[PDB]
């Protein structure tokens, strides 16, 4: 009988039952979407979009609902922290419900197409054999896709008839859903320009429509029909798998490097913002602007938004996790409660010292303090016997500005050391580690998990493509080679052209 | 066979060696001179033993700016007086 | 000219000796000049 | 640069030599 | 030790679901006419 | 029989080195990757990217030469010769590490070329394309290690450099920073490679020691004819031998050879998945229960905690020279060290 | 096989199985488009990669505020 | 406006076009000359 | 309803059962430590 | 529970060795 | 009876010519002193 | 809530083991000839 | 080995499957609260 | 996870209703 890994091949010549199986797959996926949204709603804490946003809480589908304009709950809250909003039906709950109902209907349709597989529609009218006109089908489906793409761009994203999309400032402080106008100049191909996403769906939509009509009205060249085996549905399987792993590598990339479609308020900051100290540079700029305007040190640092400071913290860097460190980021360092304020370290001579930050590569990292020129001034020693730079020897103190420890100064070596230890992670926060029994070990954000899943799946679908492409082009021999294969066909020099018996 | 002359034939033929007893040494000598004339250093930008550091410098000339990297290297080379 | 005039064994012996010579030179270089640690 | 001529004089002397020696058979082939 | 509490059921289903798949296929193969 | 078909004719001629349509991609890219590696390792420095000598010209040997990755400051620049970094200058391009991306990219397209070659020749000869299919594992490994992994990290700098000792360094870096030996995907990789080697060995030896006497020679290689119909060794004897020695034995030759494809190919694929994880620092670095116990209990020790101490040493002692762009200065007193050493 | 109303409607859309245009047909044109598409991808890659840098195109979070 | 890197892009584009074109010109020419004999 | 002509019997021989169970059990023995973490 | 799980999987594997060897489908010559 | 300038010939020389040149270079390098 | 931690695996196995027993029996019945 | 003459084929019809699954599932629905306690 | 368990079992029961009704072995008169 069929081996276990071939059971589904019974679908190859049964268009009706193939459609049933696809309906069932679609039902399962829609059902997964519904279920996932329900679970996230049952676990999501909406009370603090500043220090406890969705990406700290292991939310995976919530940011995708938010990206396209679903930001409210029937229960009255919004992901931007508003209250007393009426989201209408299309709340998170509404979306979940819609997906569940869709799943049900698809299930039922699947049953019908499974039972009534033998429709005349699936029969070649000349031969009576099952047959699908794949090139014309491609035309039809591409036309439809083009319509839908165009409409998504022209109506949804523009806000012309729809909510728009998530946009934000360059530091992800004030994100919200807005209508976006298409950008038709070169900056449209800038990944950080949303106008480009709009323009894309409009233009690629129109192109999809034109090309769709082309593929509906014009038959394939015989030479391509033969070369790509267009009578064989597995060829479509191969090229579709190729298209899909391409798409998957792309979304993995734009998730990891960031773009207008992977906002940091929805997925968390990127690793490269930590690498280049993006947020720290902005914070320092603001503080300096404040001081230059006549503010005090305490005033300048207190004017820094907690949200901004929280971005400047390595616990939110997606490159600090673990493959089997499961769950939300809150399960690691804890649920962030408050900024402690900016720590300034000084030695006994009153020189300001700066803690060397941990690079993402390192699970652990030493504690080293330098002056503004990178000269080592203090550290926490391993071996003590020849220590020169201990906090005790150098009389290191730490004063805080802004946040909850604002205006306070600490001089006892243990406390100063503890804060130095925290300064290697960037800005310092107070965490609730009790509510979730957090274990103090960094976990990655949804930016990380999405990127991982999709790079892996992409890589695997490469093999899928290879396998099904092979199955397509070698259909004649995949039960074995011609038992009467003449030795002359593989001997050397018998034919002038390899495998061409007409060239003896 | 595939129509070409057997290598056994070729490499044991007199003519082959008349040709290659010239062409192989010529190439060898060419490469030799590519090094001995110092041209290699300049084609590939490789430091001679006295061009890794200026006399009292002990800092690697590491490239640190992507788009003005070229100018950085040029500056580093000027720094060898 | 005609093939087989020079005995394949002589060619093999000479070629082989040449290889031993050049490799020998490279190992010599491990102990002299650059890369010698000296 | 005189060094490129001093270095690539062997290569071109070799190419010229073998061209000279293989010319009749090459013409016969072509 | 403070292990992951889902580890047990994770391991149990990881073993049982596909093993059961295989056992089902095997038994119904044996029962086919010889 | 127009120009396309004439060209097809010529491409597919049965010559000493088969060309094919795939050859148009394969031969230039493979030639440029090999040539680039030889050019770089013979003549090109890594002073400006790593602070390393890396060529025969500088005094390196076969074990220590490499074509090294670009500086970390280059990020993931394609680093094209005509690009904004080198701006057409061949020498500066070499100094900036252009040959690394040159080799990795021409190499990637060359591997595509080679696998296409496998398909094309299989199709022309009339065999099933399982050789190409098996070659998907080399592809997965190359793409995950040389492309995906650095693309996940800060820059091309942390890709493997093309050299023997350079690769050894890549290994040690992965141990120290990723605890890669702990990773179950790497472990599956190891099982596939060592298992592949085992199957190679045992199958070769078994065939050679269950041969039928098909000649009078004491040297038995001549007593075989490629055109012969008969199995050249006894599968029945082989089966009884291994059944009585190991408890189980192959009885089906087709399954045997498919299995020989399956083990190492699958192993390499799994290792690829692991490296894709390491691209994001998504490591199997720790066992959380281990750490909670060990943190609270200073007498609790396992080989896992021992190896983490080793990793910590590797990181602290190798980072300043291995990562020069970071400008690490680790004073003596902070270096982790056991007693005396 | 079983006919239906909707089936009878859609019948023409699935009746031309195996139908081809003679020879190479529109392959040359197809080729042109593929060529263009290649160049197109090359452009966006290089823009994202900062290998291709255009006025008014700042590839950063600081693109637009 | 044509920036230095856009100019460079055109140079790469053109160079690749020249390489591919020369390659196929030579291949097609050789194929035209040395034809496979059939009966 | 008329019978579907595309049906095929499925098989798993005993050796495949043993191999499959080995793969599953050994994968479990390998991955379980990580699931418990 | 962890220990029980590890030892249980191991034990199942040993049992499997036993059946794969002594209760294998016998090889038969055709 | 045999051709001289074949695909094989080209392949062979694209490898062999650079190889001999390179070996000349590495040879020279053995006499470089710091 | 503070539920018994084995309740989950207990329930899952309570369902799966006899369900699977039945599924095996049913499928090998269907696969018998006639 | 002589085949054993005492062997007998086993059956579970579809209705018995549905009854059995109903029994198991409903028993689980009943006892699970007590299992979590 | 308790809630998930209860809802899961309930859902399986409803699914079973569907199969037991629409995919029953059809009664046949002899
Ligand atoms: C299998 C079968 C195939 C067989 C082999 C085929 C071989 C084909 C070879 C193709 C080569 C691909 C080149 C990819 C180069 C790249 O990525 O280049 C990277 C650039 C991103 O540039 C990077 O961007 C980073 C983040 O910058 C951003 O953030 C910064 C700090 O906050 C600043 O704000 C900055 O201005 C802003 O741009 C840093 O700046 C880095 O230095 C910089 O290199 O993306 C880009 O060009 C494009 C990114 C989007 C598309 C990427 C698709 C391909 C990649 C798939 C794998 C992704 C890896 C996921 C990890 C797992
Ligand atoms: C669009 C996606 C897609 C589709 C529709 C198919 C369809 C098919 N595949 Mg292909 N394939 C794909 C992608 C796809 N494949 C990918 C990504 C890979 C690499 C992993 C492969 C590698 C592959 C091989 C090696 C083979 C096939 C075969 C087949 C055919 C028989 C399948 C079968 O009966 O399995 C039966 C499968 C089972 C009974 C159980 C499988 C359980 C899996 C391993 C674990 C659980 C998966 C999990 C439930 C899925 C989660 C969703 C996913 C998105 C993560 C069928 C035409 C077979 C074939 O060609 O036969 C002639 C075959 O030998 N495929
Ligand atoms: C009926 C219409 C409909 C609508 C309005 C929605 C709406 C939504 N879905 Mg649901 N969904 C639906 C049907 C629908 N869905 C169906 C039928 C399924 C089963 C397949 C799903 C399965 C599903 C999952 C698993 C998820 C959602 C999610 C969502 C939300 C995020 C949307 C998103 O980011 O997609 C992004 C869409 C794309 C990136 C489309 C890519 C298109 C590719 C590139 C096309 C390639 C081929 C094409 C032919 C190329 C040529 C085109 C041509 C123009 C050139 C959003 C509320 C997410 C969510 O938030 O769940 C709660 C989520 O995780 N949906
Ligand atoms: C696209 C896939 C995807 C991604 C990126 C996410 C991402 C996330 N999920 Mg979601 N989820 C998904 C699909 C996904 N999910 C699916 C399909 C389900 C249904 C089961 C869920 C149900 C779910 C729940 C119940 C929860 C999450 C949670 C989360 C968050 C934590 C992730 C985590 O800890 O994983 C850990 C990842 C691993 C441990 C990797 C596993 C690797 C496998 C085991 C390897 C398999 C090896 C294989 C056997 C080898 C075979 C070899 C053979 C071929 C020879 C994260 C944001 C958590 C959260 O925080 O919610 C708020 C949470 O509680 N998810
Ligand atoms: C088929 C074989 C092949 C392939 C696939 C590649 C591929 C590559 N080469 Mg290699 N190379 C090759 C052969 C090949 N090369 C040969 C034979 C040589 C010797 C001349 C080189 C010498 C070489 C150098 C010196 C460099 C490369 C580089 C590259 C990389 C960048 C190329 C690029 O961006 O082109 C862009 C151009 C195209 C893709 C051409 C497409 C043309 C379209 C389809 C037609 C339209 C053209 C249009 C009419 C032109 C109008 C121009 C006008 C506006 C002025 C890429 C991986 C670069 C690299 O690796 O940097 C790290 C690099 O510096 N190559
Ligand atoms: C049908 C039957 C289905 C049977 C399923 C049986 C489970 C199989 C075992 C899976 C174990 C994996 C999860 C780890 C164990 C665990 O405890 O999880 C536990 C975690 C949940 O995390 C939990 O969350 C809690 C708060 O919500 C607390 O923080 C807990 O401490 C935390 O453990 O499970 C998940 O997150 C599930 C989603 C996993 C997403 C994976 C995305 C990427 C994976 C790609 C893999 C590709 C590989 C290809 C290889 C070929
Ligand atoms: C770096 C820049 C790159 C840009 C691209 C520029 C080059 C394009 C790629 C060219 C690659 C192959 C070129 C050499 C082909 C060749 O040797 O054919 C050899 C042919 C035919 O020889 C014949 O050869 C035949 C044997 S065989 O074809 O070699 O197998 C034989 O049948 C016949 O008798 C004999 O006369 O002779 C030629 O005319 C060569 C033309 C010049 C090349
Ligand atoms: C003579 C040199 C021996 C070198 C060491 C042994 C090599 C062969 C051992 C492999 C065992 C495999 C398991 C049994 C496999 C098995 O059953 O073998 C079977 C095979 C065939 O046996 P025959 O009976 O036909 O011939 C062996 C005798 O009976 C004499 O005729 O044996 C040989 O071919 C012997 C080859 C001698 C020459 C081999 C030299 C190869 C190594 C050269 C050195 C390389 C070093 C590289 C380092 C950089
Ligand atoms: C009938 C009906 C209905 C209903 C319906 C419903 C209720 C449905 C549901 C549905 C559902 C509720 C569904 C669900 C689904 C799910 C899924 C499908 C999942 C899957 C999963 C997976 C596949 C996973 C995997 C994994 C794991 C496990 C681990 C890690 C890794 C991975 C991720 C791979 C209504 C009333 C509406 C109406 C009509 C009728
Ligand atoms: C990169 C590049 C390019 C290319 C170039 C080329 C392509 C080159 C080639 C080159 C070459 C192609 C070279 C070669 C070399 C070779 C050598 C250097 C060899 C050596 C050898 C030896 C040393 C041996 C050894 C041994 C062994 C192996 C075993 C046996 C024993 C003995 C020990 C003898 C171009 C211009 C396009 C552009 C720019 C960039
Ligand atoms: C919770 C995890 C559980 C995992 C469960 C996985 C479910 C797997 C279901 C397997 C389905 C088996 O499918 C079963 O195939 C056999 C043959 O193989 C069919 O059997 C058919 O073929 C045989 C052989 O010609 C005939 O003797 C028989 O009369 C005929 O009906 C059954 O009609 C079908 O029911
Ligand atoms: C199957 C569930 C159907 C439930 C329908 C409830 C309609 S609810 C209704 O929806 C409108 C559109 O968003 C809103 O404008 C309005 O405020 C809201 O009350
Ligand atoms: C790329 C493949 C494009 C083939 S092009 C093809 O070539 C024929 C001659 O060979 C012409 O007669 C025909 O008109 C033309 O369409
Ligand atoms: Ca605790
Ligand atoms: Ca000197
Ligand atoms: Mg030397």
């Amino acid at each position: 009988g069929l081996p276990w890994y071939r059971v589904h091949t019974v679908l190859i010549n049964d268009p009706g039952r193939l459609i049933a199986a696809h309906l069932m797959h679609t039902a399962l996926v829609a059902g997964w979407a519904g279920s996932m949204a329900l679970y996230e709603l049952a676990t999501f804490d909406p009370s603090d979009p500043v220090l406890n946003p969705m990406w700290r809480q292991g939310m995976f589908v919530l940011p995708f609902m938010a990206r396209l304009g679903v930001t409210g709950s029937w229960s009255g809250w919004s992901i931007t922290g508003e209250t007393g909003i009426d989201p209408g039906f299309w709340s998170f709950e509404g979306v979940a419900l819609a997906h569940i109902v869709l799943s049900g209907l698809l299930f039922l349709a699947a049953c019908w197409h499974w039972v009534y597989w033998d429709l005349e529609l699936f029969r070649d009218p000349r031969t009576g054999e099952p047959a699908l006109d794949l090139p014309k089908m491609f035309g039809i489906h591409l036309f439809l896709a083009g319509l839908l793409c165009f409409g998504f761009g022209a109506f949804h994203l523009t806000g012309l008839f729809g909510p728009g999309m998530w946009v934000s400032d360059p530091y992800g402080l004030t994100g919200s859903v807005q209508p976006v106008a298409p950008e038709w100049g070169p900056d449209g191909f800038n990944p950080y320009n949303p106008g480009g996403v709009v323009a894309h769906h409009i233009a690629a939509g129109i192109v999809g429509i034109i090309a769709g009509l082309f593929h509906i009205l014009v038959r394939p060249p015989q030479r391509l029909y033969k070369a790509l085996r267009m009578g064989n549905i597995e060829t479509v399987l191969s090229s579709s798998i190729a298209a899909v792993f391409f798409a998957a590598f792309v979304v993995a990339g734009t998730m990891w490097y960031g773009s207008a479609t992977t906002p940091i308020e929805l997925f968390g900051p990127t690793r490269y913002q930590w690498d280049s100290s993006y947020f720290q540079q902005e914070i320092n700029r603001r503080v300096q602007a404040s001081l230059a305007s006549g503010a005090t040190l305490e005033e300048a640092w207190s004017a820094i938004p907690e949200k901004l400071a929280f971005y400047d913290y390595i616990g939110n860097n997606p490159a600090k996790g673990g493959l089997f460190r499961t769950g939300p980021m809150n399960k690691g360092d804890g649920i962030a409660q408050a900024w402690k304020g900016h720590a300034v370290f000084r030695n006994k001579e009153g020189e300001e010292l700066f803690v060397r930050r941990m690079p993402a590569f390192f699970e652990s990292f030493p504690v080293i303090l330098t002056d503004k020129n990178g000269v080592v001034k203090a550290d926490i020693p391993f071996r003590r016997a020849e220590s020169k730079y201990s906090f005790e020897q150098q009389g290191v103190t730490v004063s805080f500005y802004g946040g909850e420890l604002n205006g306070q100064t600490f001089t006892d070596p243990p406390t100063v050391k503890s804060y130095a230890r925290k300064a290697i992670f960037g800005e310092i926060f107070e965490f609730d580690t009790e509510t979730l029994n957090s274990d103090g070990i960094f976990r990655t954000s949804p930016r990380g998990w999405f990127t991982f899943a999709h790079a892996v799946f992409a890589l695997l679908f490469f093999f899928g493509h290879i396998w099904h492409g092979a199955r397509t082009l070698f259909r004649d021999v995949f039960s074995g080679i011609d038992p009467e294969l003449s030795p002359e066909q593989v001997e050397w020099g018998f034919y002038q052209k390899v495998g061409d018996v007409t060239t003896r | 066979t595939t129509g070409e002359r057997p290598f056994s034939d070729i490499i044991t033929s007199v003519r082959y060696w008349v040709i290659h007893s010239i062409t192989i040494p010529a190439l060898f000598i060419a490469g030799w001179l590519f090094v001995s004339t110092g041209l290699a250093y300049d084609v590939f930008g490789t430091p001679r033993p006295d061009s890794y550091y200026a006399q009292e410098q002990r800092s690697i000339p590491l490239v640190t700016d992507r788009f003005e990297a070229k100018q950085q290297v040029e500056t580093f080379l000027e720094q060898l007086k | 000219s005609e093939g087989g005039r020079i005995p394949l064994w002589i060619v093999a012996t000479v070629a082989g000796m040449g290889v031993i010579v050049i490799v020998g030179l490279f190992f010599y270089g491990a102990y002299a000049g650059l890369g010698s640690s000296l | 640069d005189w060094r490129v001529l001093v270095v690539l004089l062997p290569v071109l002397l070799a190419a010229g030599w073998a061209v000279r020696n293989i010319l009749p058979y090459a013409v016969k082939q072509v | 030790m403070e292990v992951n509490q889902l580890g047990l059921i994770a391991t149990a289903l990881f073993v049982l679901v596909p093993s059961v798949f295989l056992i089902i296929l095997y038994v119904q193969t044996e029962s086919q006419q010889k | 029989r127009g120009w396309f078909d004439i060209l097809d004719d010529w491409l597919k001629r049965d010559r000493f080195v088969f060309v094919g349509w795939s050859g148009i991609l394969l031969f230039p890219c493979a030639y440029l990757a090999l040539g680039g590696w030889l050019t770089g390792t013979t003549f090109v420095t890594s002073w400006y990217t790593h602070g390393l000598a890396s060529s025969y010209l500088e005094g390196c040997n076969f074990l220590t030469v490499a074509v090294s990755t670009p500086a970390n400051s280059m990020g993931h620049s394609l680093l094209l010769l005509w690009g904004p970094e080198a701006q057409g200058d061949f020498t500066r391009w070499c100094q900036l590490g252009g040959l690394w991306t040159f080799i990795a990219l021409h190499g990637a397209f060359g591997l595509i070329g080679f696998m296409l070659r496998q398909f094309e020749i299989a199709r022309l000869v009339g065999v099933r394309p399982y050789n190409a299919i098996a070659f998907s594992a080399p592809i997965a490994v190359f793409v995950s290690v040389f492309l995906i992994y650095p693309l996940g990290q800060s820059s091309w700098f942390f890709a493997p450099s093309f050299g023997v000792a350079a690769i050894f360094r890549f290994l040690l870096f992965f141990q120290g920073f990723h605890n890669w030996t702990l990773n179950p995907f790497h472990m599956m990789g190891v099982a596939g490679v060592l298992g592949g080697a085992l199957l190679c060995a045992i199958h070769g030896a078994t065939v050679e020691n269950t041969l039928f006497q098909d000649g009078e020679g004491a040297s038995t290689f001549r007593a075989f004819n490629p055109t012969q119909a008969e199995e050249t060794y006894s599968m029945v004897t082989a089966n009884r031998f291994w059944s009585q020695i190991f408890g189980i034995a192959f009885s089906n030759k087709r399954w045997l050879h498919f299995f020989m494809l399956f083990v190492p190919v699958t192993g390499l694929w799994m290792s690829a998945i692991g490296v894709v994880g390491l691209a994001l620092n998504l490591r199997s670095y720790d066992f959380i229960s281990q750490e909670i116990r060990a943190a609270e209990d200073p007498e609790f020790e396992t080989f896992y905690t021992k190896n983490l101490l080793l990793n910590e040493g590797i990181r602290a002692w190798m980072a300043p020279q291995d990562q020069p762009h970071e400008n690490f200065v680790f004073p003596e007193e902070v270096l982790p060290r056991g007693n005396a050493l | 096989a079983r006919r239906t109303w909707l089936g009878d409607i859609l019948r023409p859309l699935n009746s031309e199985y195996g139908k081809v245009a003679p020879g190479w047909g529109t392959t040359p044109l197809m080729a042109v488009f593929m060529g263009l598409f290649l160049v197109f991808l090359l452009i966006i890659l290089e823009i994202y990669n900062s290998t291709l840098i255009l006025d008014g195109v700042n590839v950063s979070w600081k693109a637009l505020g | 406006t044509i920036t230095p890197s856009l100019k460079g892009f055109f140079i790469g584009l053109l160079s690749g076009a020249v390489v591919l074109g020369l390659t196929f010109a030579v291949l097609i020419a050789i194929s035209q000359i040395d034809k496979v004999q059939r009966s | 309803m008329e019978p579907n002509p595309n049906r095929q019997p499925v098989e798993l021989n005993r050796t495949s059962l043993y191999l499959g169970l080995l793969l599953i059990l050994v994968l479990a023995l390998l991955f379980s430590s990580y699931f418990f973490n | 529970m962890e220990t029980i799980t590890y030892v249980f999987i191991f034990a199942c594997i040993i049992a499997l060795f036993f059946f794969a060897i002594f209760f294998r489908e016998p090889p038969r010559i055709t | 009876s045999y051709p001289i300038f074949t695909v094989r010939w080209v392949a062979v020389h694209t490898l062999a010519v650079p190889t001999i040149f390179f070996l000349g270079a590495i040879a020279a390098m053995q006499f470089i002193q710091r």
